[PDB]
RNA sequence: UACCUGGUUGAUCCUGCCAGUAGCAUAUGCUUGUCUCAAAGAUUAAGCCAUGCAUGUCUAAGUACGCACGGCCGGUACAGUGAAACUGCGAAUGGCUCAUUAAAUCAGUUAUGGUUCCUUUGGUCGCUCGCCACUUGGAUAACUGUGGUAAUUCUAGA
RNA sequence: GGUGACCACGGGUGACGGGGAAUCAGGGUUCGAUUCCGGAGAGGGAGCCUGAGAAACGGCUACCACAUCCAAGGAAGGCAGCA
RNA sequence: AAUGAGUCCACUUUAAAUCCUUUAACGAGGAUCCAUUGGAGGGCAAGUCUGGUGCCAGCAGCCGCGGUAAUUCCAGCUCCAA
RNA sequence: CGUCGCUACUACCGAUUGGAUGGUUUAGUGAGGCCCUCGGAUCGGCCCCGCCGGGGUGCCCUGGCGGAGCGCUG
RNA sequence: GUCUCCGUAGUGUAGCGGUUAUCACGUUCGCCUAACACGCGAAAGGUCCUCGGUUCGAAACCGGGCGGAAACACCA
């Protein structure tokens, strides 16, 4: 045998992610009646029935009480084709900075989009995160996505053609100038909450036939989300380039000491190796290897994988850092790197001086802008001006970048989902960039 | 919970039980550990009942009654083969010994008879 | 849902009634009870799964000279359970909680009245028995 | 290697301490090419522990009718190799730590004519007058079958 | 009655005892958790079965403090052994 | 001219390896294949050198040095001890 | 040389029938094991003996159903 | 992670949606003295932690993010 990849689930609040990802869940085999009636029990008791398969991923005390999802959870299920880890975004402009650390992570995204009326226009909005998941899922590097319409039932009429047609030529109108290719983008009509074509055919919306996709590599055509899981493209893993990984969250189990987790970007991750961090520069052999509650020899690209290195506590690694091998070239600290962003929507004029947040793979940290270089044309690196004064909305420009705090970043030629980062300020995304050249230190 | 005979009440108690009581093995010599166990009034909270006939009906139960499956391997006791074929002294008690005929596709056929002991 | 029905009060003002949690609180000592009205020179009661404003008078002195709301989860006062059953424990005792209704402890030794269990998921969690 | 030196005063003899000086024993800093030995979670927390292992055992010489293999030499209780299990023995040694403990432990000395002792070794085992002995009775393992519990090195019935 | 200025009794110990170690004119002063011997303990106490030998804890029973699984009816714990 | 420290075949070692000792073949002229740690007023071996600082920064176990010509600080050079 | 005034630091007294954490214990309650005195859920033997039976010759050598002697027993 | 509060000259830190100011110093600083010291004179000194929104314009009205300062949770 099985491949592995990861899929995030992105979308806008109360649109129904994380019930949506539970039932998936439970309908692919992943916890078995009595643990999900346990849930329910508990969801009735306080009051929130209807977030019963939301706690399957959101098992914190502050998400369950509040019934809003904030951190980013895991969660395994074996699928007709192949292994499938999916991550789940917040969905909220309070928590932007973890749904980026989430997508970074994932090769694929479901695009949940609701269907009832008066949520999606919220959604598809100026101050809406359906325009907002897609544009950073594109800028973070997740090509191959899905939509996905839920809330069939909530609607008036139910499970309505008008209203699906109307919502599948509005998200197509807008993500064909996000990037993706509404062709190659599987439309796919579901309701969690109620299980609808989500394992099986449908039986209350006999007028959906089923949707097409149009790629070079290979068309498909189903009629479920599980089968539009399956048809997903292989991604191509770097497998010969040296490793790196991009660290996710660190915990501190009993017995096993401290055990960071992280996707392998590239190389091969193996019990009884020795790696370093790049932004605290600390020295580390690896004991072993596991991922999904289970083990591994081998940690091939791709892959949410669990290591315990030997000797370091809890603080000395935490969120945001880079690992690596030792005998290979490792990650080191980027005193400053020269990034080519392109100007989104920022309404002031950009100087070369202000601050914004900088997010770069998993971690966000600010920089600070020294000098800007050119002006460059908003495609294929054409030189327009030498050293201008200011930038504005609509416009790209080779930049060079002092980070506030210490950061590892690596180049978009070496490491491509490295290289890949966005540029938040305003609480918006106010530039989109990748990474041409780095200084170490 | 296997139910304990002697136990004269319904439910379940907590009995520190010794070797050869019931409803527990010792581990290693002279240990004794507390278990529960069910008592020996019958009542509807059980899983299954054991039940033995003691006395034959009037008509044969179907699957039950019918096909009865012999003991597999006869006395080995000299004279316990002595009171179940009523030899008196040494009467050819090597040869009238219960000899186990096993067949097996790939084995080639013979008959078993146990080392006879006393 | 489901409100709870009227119960033998037993509880008034001024009544020290023991700590059931792991706070580190001895006993609770009720000055007054939410949600009471009230009426001229009546006593405001409380009965199990009541919210109460109690102070401790022993325990440990980061608790004791300040107000903290509980929830008395045992009364010794007999009540009437709607089925004919009229129950009564053996002690008075409450809960420290906030006002959301979360428990400032983690354990509770005893059983919780069933009402109080019902009315507050927090408690329910952490009783050990429901009685 | 039985050792001193600077500092109270304008200067001098003292008392006297401070400081210097050398070793070892913990930590730490900097540095480090070879080779032989070699300590190593004692000091604080005898604080808390995931996981895995650390105590099992058969000779000709106690009990084999498991086919689980197999010589049969073919009219025979048991050839033999042997799983499992019963029985016997071991598991009270070793290893770890130093919390408790101030005539207590412990060291040397002496006694048990005031005691027990698996095993080994050596004695003793016709010393007793008193309708199976050419060998007595019953049960239970392993094994077959029917199960119960969410679960255990849990077990029941036949 | 017995014991005490020949220091009882009580308290402290950052006390396991000893063989020993450091220092080294002689005399001494400090250190001995630490591989050998003896003792004690197995999270804290307590009580027992078996066995020649245990108040055993890689045996059991109960309480206390922690703490594992659970379908919440129960079940299972003891690294001051090697890692 | 002579050698190792390293690369490295084989033997040897060993339960099996490793290391040591043997032994092929490469392996040194800034032999750049680079010795460091603390000091240079006294105690206490070693500069009344030069450039900065100016009772500041700092040094200094103790006496003490530093308030614009510092044998004592920060540095270069040169010396001292192991 | 001392008071007084300012600034630090260190201890002391001090209402608060102060507070916290250990240790040893009185008293009350008291799990569990062990011992004794009972107890008797069950499991076996004898008396089996309603009988067919019976051989040294109704007088049984007993090869079994069966009641149960409704006792004596372990 | 989740909440609660604090965060303005170098400190002391008032504040007002039309103004971050002053104060005590600290320093600088003419000012003496060989040097002190003693006085004498003046000054500087603020992104209101920080970045935003609101707003005719806000440190402060609102929100974030960052630190601290308290809790509360946090078991592949
Ligand atoms: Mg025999
Ligand atoms: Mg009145
Ligand atoms: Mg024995
Ligand atoms: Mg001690
Ligand atoms: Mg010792
Ligand atoms: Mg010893
Ligand atoms: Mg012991
Ligand atoms: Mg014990
Ligand atoms: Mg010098």
């Amino acid at each position: 045998e099985k491949t592995h990849i990861n899929i995030v689930v992105i979308g806008h609040v109360d649109s129904g992610k994380s019930t949506t990802t539970g039932h998936l869940i439970y309908k692919c085999g992943g916890i078995d009646k009595r643990t999900i009636e346990k849930f329910e029990k508990e969801a009735a008791e306080m009051g929130k029935g209807s977030f019963k398969y939301a706690w399957v991923l959101d098992k914190l005390k502050a998400e369950r009480e509040r019934g809003i999802t904030i951190d980013i959870s895991l969660w395994k299920f074996e699928t007709s084709k192949y292994y499938v880890t999916i991550i789940d975004a917040p969905g909220h402009r309070d928590f932007i900075k973890n749904m980026i650390t989430g997508t970074s992570q994932a090769d694929c995204a479901v695009l949940i989009v609701a269907a009832g009326v008066g949520e999606f226009e919220a959604g598809i909005s100026k101050n809406g995160q359906t325009r907002e998941h897609a544009l950073l899922a594109y800028t973070l590097g997740v090509k191959q996505l899905i939509v996905g319409v839920n809330k069939m039932d909530s609607t008036e009429p139910p499970y309505s053609q008008k209203r699906y047609e109307e919502i599948v030529k509005e998200v197509s109108t807008y993500i064909k100038k996000i990037g993706y290719n509404p062709d190659t983008v599987a439309f796919v009509p579901i309701s969690g909450w109620n299980g609808d074509n989500m394992l099986e055919p449908s039986a209350n919306m006999p007028w959906f036939k089923g949707w097409k996709v149009t790629r070079k590599d290979g068309n498909a055509s189903g009629t479920t989300l599980l089968e539009a899981l399956d048809c997903i493209l292989p991604p191509t893993r770097p497998t010969d380039k040296p490793l790196r990984l991009p660290l996710q969250d660190v915990y501190k189990i009993g017995g096993i000491g401290t055990v960071p987790v992280g996707r392998v970007e590239t190389g091969v991750l193996k019990p009884g190796m020795v790696v370093t961090f790049a932004p605290v520069n600390v020295t580390t052999e690896v004991k072993s290897v596991e991922m999904h509650h289970e083990a591994l020899s081998e940690a091939l690209p791709g892959d949410n994988v669990g290591f315990n290195v030997k000797n370091v506590s809890v603080k000395d690694v935490r969120r945001g850092n880079v690992a690596g091998d030792s005998k290979n070239d490792p990650p080191m600290e980027a005193a400053g790197f020269t990034a080519q962003v392109i100007i989104l929507n920022h309404p002031g004029q950009i100087s070369a001086g202000y601050a914004p947040v900088l997010d770069c793979h998993t971690a966000h940290i600010a920089c600070k802008f020294a000098e800007l270089k050119e002006k460059i044309d908003r495609r294929s690196g054409k030189k327009l001006e030498d050293g201008p004064k200011f930038l504005k909305s609509g416009d790209a420009a080779i930049v060079d970048m002092v980070p506030g705090k210490p950061m590892c970043v690596e180049s978009f030629s070496d490491y491509p989902p490295l290289g890949r980062f966005a540029v938040r300020d305003m609480r918006q995304t106010v530039a989109v960039g990748v990474i041409k050249a780095v200084d170490k230190k | 919970f296997p139910m304990k005979q002697g136990v004269l009440t319904h439910g379940r108690v907590r009995l520190l039980l010794s070797k050869g009581h019931s409803c527990y093995r010792p581990r290693r010599t002279g240990e004794r550990k507390r278990k529960s166990v069910r008592g020996c009034i019958v009542d509807a909270n059980l899983s299954v009942l054991n039940l033995v006939i003691v006395k034959k009906g009037e008509k044969d139960i179907p699957g039950l009654t019918d096909t009865t499956v012999p003991r597999r391997l006869g006395p080995k006791r000299a004279s316990r083969i002595r009171k179940l074929f009523n030899l008196s002294k040494e009467d050819d008690v090597r040869q009238y010994v219960v000899r186990k005929p096993l067949n097996k596709e790939g084995k080639k056929p013979r008959t078993k008879a146990p080392k006879i002991q006393r | 849902s489901g409100a709870k029905f009227r119960i033998s009060l037993g509880l008034p003002v001024g009544a020290v009634i023991n700590c059931a949690d792991n706070t580190g609180a001895k006993n609770l000592y009720i000055i007054s009870v939410k949600g009471i009205k009230g009426r001229l020179n009546r006593l405001p009661a409380a009965g199990v799964g009541d919210m109460v404003m109690a102070t401790v008078k022993k325990g440990k002195p980061e608790l004791r000279k300040k107000v903290h709301p509980a929830v008395v989860i045992r009364q010794r006062k007999s009540y009437r359970r709607k089925d004919g059953v009229f129950l009564y424990f053996e002690d008075n005792a409450g809960v420290i909680v906030n006002n959301k209704g979360e428990m400032k402890g983690s354990a509770i030794t005893g059983p919780v009245a069933k009402e109080c269990a019902d009315l507050w998921p927090r408690i329910a969690s952490n009783a050990g028995s429901i009685a």
